[PDB]
């Protein structure tokens, strides 16, 4: 529960630089981890279904992030309505 | 048949290879002379890991497995500081170090690993077992270069997950025809389809079945490899109709 929810605030984040939107970040509905290798390296994605204001009517989104959590690294892969 | 093994049952030969957790060597049992290959794990490194629990599962099922496509586990024991794997030797080697010898692979190889790996993968789902990480360093040849399959919230490695284990979702058998088709790509080409500078474009190429075949891949290996890259699992083929596919009925091999 602690830096999960960080996690979503900051994928609302992204998500409205990207798209020029203004989402209100609201609560973390659900949220999965899992890792992958890629060459010599691993990472881990975060799958985070959220609830969050779009011009004040709540939504359900599912953000999906890249983590290294070693090199204080987060970047949104997805943003998607459910 | 036998009661029981010990180390003193194998004369030892050279190193075969190094692993994560010890090394595997060549090996022969004294009464038959039989070879074969020991793979030696030091548990203090598998607690390191915590892997334990997957060795336990990995051995029960190795054990249970007969086919001649599939590694044999013959036997393990065990002391204080290594477990003991008692393994079919597999003489020619790792694909991923054929592939890496070789380039890539012909049509007729490549068919021929291909319908090895259905086959191994039917007797598998058939016993609800799931491979799920299958790729060219997990492929040994045996002495007439048959193929064998080795091993039995890391997921994978990107390159060989299909878009419902990489976007989080429920998997089931059908990941395994993702695989063959991205294997039997790679054997063809040289590399897998989807392929990329960083891990955030393969996994992009990957959720929305992006990938494209250089000019020399054939009209029938593109069709298999099509179909088994299908977006949703349910349109993948079965294992059965891989076998009397076209391209692998005209390429394929017959165990020697
Ligand atoms: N049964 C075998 N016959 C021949 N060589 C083998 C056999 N098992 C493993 N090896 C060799 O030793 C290496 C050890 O790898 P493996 O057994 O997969 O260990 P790990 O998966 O822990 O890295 C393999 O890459 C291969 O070259
Ligand atoms: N550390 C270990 N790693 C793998 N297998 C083990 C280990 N210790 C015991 N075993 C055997 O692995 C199998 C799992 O337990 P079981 O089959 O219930 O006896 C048995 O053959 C165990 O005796
Ligand atoms: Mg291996």
């Amino acid at each position: 529960s602690l830096e999960i929810e960080e996690l979503a605030r900051f994928a609302v984040d992204e998500h409205n630089k990207k798209e020029n939107a203004l989402l209100e970040f609201v609560r973390v509905v659900k949220a999965k981890e899992q890792m992958f290798q890629w060459r010599v390296e691993f990472i881990t994605m975060y799958y985070l279904t959220l609830e969050a204001k779009d011009g004040g009517k709540k939504k359900l989104y599912e953000a999906k992030v890249w983590v290294k959590a070693a090199e204080n690294f987060k970047e949104l892969q997805e943003f998607k309505p459910v | 048949k036998k009661r029981q093994w010990a180390l003193e049952d194998f004369e030892i030969g050279r190193p075969l290879g190094k692993g994560k957790f010890g090394n595997v060597y060549l090996a022969r049992e004294k009464q038959s002379k039989f070879i074969l290959a020991l793979k030696v794990l030091f548990k203090a490194q598998l607690e390191k890991a915590g892997v334990e629990h997957q060795l336990r599962r990995e051995v029960e099922i190795q054990s249970h497995l007969r086919h001649p496509n599939i590694l044999r586990l013959y036997g393990y024991f065990h002391d204080a500081t290594r477990v003991y794997l008692i393994l079919e030797y597999a003489p020619l080697g790792t694909v991923y170090r054929e592939l890496q010898k070789l380039s890539k692979f012909d049509e007729q190889r490549t068919a021929t690993y291909i319908t090895e790996l259905a086959n191994a993968l039917s007797y598998c789902h058939s016993k609800r077992v799931i491979h799920r990480d299958i790729k060219p360093e997990n492929l040994l040849l045996g002495s007439a270069g048959e193929l064998k399959i080795a091993d039995f919230t890391l997921a994978g490695t990107l390159d060989y997950l299909p878009p419902e284990m990489i976007e989080g979702r429920m998997h089931d058998e059908k990941v395994d025809l993702w695989s063959l088709g991205v294997l039997c790509y790679e054997f063809l080409v040289g590399k897998p389809p989807f392929e990329a500078n960083t891990y955030q474009e393969t996994y992009k190429r990957i959720s929305r079945v992006e990938f494209t075949f250089p000019d020399f891949v054939t009209e029938g290996a593109r069709d298999l490899i099509s179909r088994l890259l299908k977006h949703n699992p349910s349109q993948r083929p079965m294992l059965r109709e891989v076998l009397e596919h076209p391209w692998i009925t005209a390429n394929s091999s017959k165990p020697s």
